[PDB]
């Protein structure tokens, strides 16, 4: 019934896939509010639509600075997974389109903020909130990679509260379609697989030691590996030892020690159970897979939001007028968007 | 404490990618 599911959610993917939706939308249809995000080549911004009054996230993106830094590939697969997903732990891509300048992703607006915020100034989350969580990723895992999917951005950075309290992923500009072994180093430093650090080839498995990594977090208020400096992460990361806090469960520490594997051959959703080594694991028994997927299990956390249009959950962040140059930049790179 | 010193780090903010 799952492999069911995912064989239909497979073909609707397939087809969206092969023959991808461009051009959806024009910039002159979505009145500009705030920036809910920033990337190294763009930014996210509350917009409100003119024809619905509808409220959305655009993901805006310069051509130049993404050509600058080599992220060419990397954007186009961005755009073209998000337009082909449908999960409902994903944010949804409703238009894209690109001008002379830039590129566009029109998302859906999770108001609720990024679970980052939240468990920053929360500190650190019960066992039980994290679970629920974990699960959606769960989840959501089992469904990117069905698709021949591998996210390489997980992060409570990445992971947005929607209304209903239920994670949205957002972020795909790491996400790779791909059937076997790949070696770009990309993601988070505290959230890099030993395999990405070791710049070895590596599949699915780098989300799912990353999944490992975002439930240490959730629930220790702190990342299993840090440092003041990136190659300072590495090094524990490589190390493969990890202190667990005296708060954690024993099922907690033994689905972490599963999932912060560095032998890929014993790390969970790498075996032959594939999923099940995870969904079925002691610390998710009390987890109901279907009621979470359903959306009916109940949030620990429901957001604050004082309308359609509210930003109250999300930081601020210094704006930047939108020039759209009287010349097409990049056209050939990006003719695919 | 492990939460003193992630506190003190300079990693509590925004991560980027790499
Ligand atoms: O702005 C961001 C990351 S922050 C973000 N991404 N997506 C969202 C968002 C917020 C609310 N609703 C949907 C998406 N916020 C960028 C990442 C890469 C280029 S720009």
């Amino acid at each position: 019934s799952v492999k069911e599911f995912l064989a239909k959610a497979k073909e609707d993917f397939l087809k969206k896939w092969e023959n991808p939706a461009q051009n959806t939308a024009h910039l002159d249809q979505f009145e500009r509010i705030k920036t809910l995000g920033t990337g190294s080549f763009g930014r996210v911004m509350l917009v409100k639509h003119m024809e619905t009054g509808n409220h959305y996230a655009m993901k805006i993106l310069d051509k130049q600075k993404v050509v600058k830094l080599k992220q060419i590939e990397h954007t186009l697969n961005e755009k073209r997974i998000l337009q082909a997903v449908n999960f409902p732990f994903l944010v949804k891509l409703e238009f894209s389109f690109k001008d002379n300048s830039n590129l566009y992703m029109v998302m859906e607006y999770v108001p609720g903020g990024e679970m980052f915020s939240h468990l920053r100034r929360i500190g650190r989350f019960s066992e039980p909130h994290a679970r629920f969580y974990a699960a959606q990723i769960v989840l959501t895992f089992e469904y990117l990679h069905s698709l021949d999917l591998i996210y390489r951005d997980l992060k409570p950075e990445n992971l947005l509260i929607d209304q209903q309290g239920y994670i949205q992923v957002t972020d795909f500009g790491f996400a790779k379609r791909v059937k076997g072994r790949t070696w770009t180093l990309c993601g988070t430093p505290e959230y890099l697989a030993p395999e990405i650090i070791l710049s070895k080839g590596y599949n699915k498995a780098v989300d799912w030691w990353a999944l490992g990594v975002l439930i240490y977090e959730m629930a220790a208020g702190y990342p299993p590996f840090f440092a003041d400096q990136p190659i300072q992460i590495y090094e524990k990361i490589v190390s493969g030892k990890v202190r667990f806090p005296s708060h954690f469960s024993s099922d907690l520490k033994d689905l972490l020690r599963n999932l912060l594997q560095v032998d890929l051959t014993k790390r969970f959703g790498n075996l032959k159970n594939g999923v099940n080594d995870i969904k079925n694991h002691k610390w998710f028994a009390t987890t109901d897979w279907i009621a979470i997927y359903q959306r009916k299990v109940e949030a620990p956390f429901i957001p604050k939001f004082k309308g359609p249009g509210d930003t109250s959950n999300f930081d601020d962040y210094e704006e930047e007028e939108i020039r759209v140059s009287i010349n097409e930049k990049c056209g050939k790179e990006f003719s695919e968007f | 404490t492990t939460y003193a010193d992630f506190i003190a780090s300079g990693r509590t903010g925004r991560r980027n990618a790499i």
